[PDB]
């Protein structure tokens, strides 16, 4: 299912600060940036990497929660739905 | 040798 995506304004800076660059990326590229972004900003339970702490950062606002599990792609997809600008309908 | 987020993160089925 992994399709191509396009990081908007507030979405580009996210991947950029994570070592990304450009205006085109797939689900695999984005997913890889997400993790790196969180680790770069330090928004997770060092004791449990599987437990992310969105707190109130960019990701926190986009999702609208407090924390989300990494090993559980539940809220991640729900947010990406309208967050990850995908193409091909 | 390195795992960290990569260990679990990877799990996330992009598909």
């Amino acid at each position: 299912q992994i399709n191509q995506v396009r990081p908007k304004l507030p979405l580009l800076k996210i991947l950029h600060a994570a070592g990304a660059q450009g205006e085109m990326f797939t689900v695999k590229e984005v997913m890889h940036y997400l993790g790196q972004y969180i680790m770069v900003k330090q928004l997770y339970d060092q004791q449990e990497q599987h437990m992310v702490y969105c707190g109130g950062d960019l990701l926190g606002e986009l999702l609208g929660r407090q924390s989300f599990s990494v090993k559980d792609p539940s809220p991640l997809y729900d947010m990406l739905r309208k967050n990850l600008v995908t193409l091909a309908t | 040798s390195q795992e960290t987020f990569s260990d679990l993160w990877k799990l996330l089925p992009e598909n």
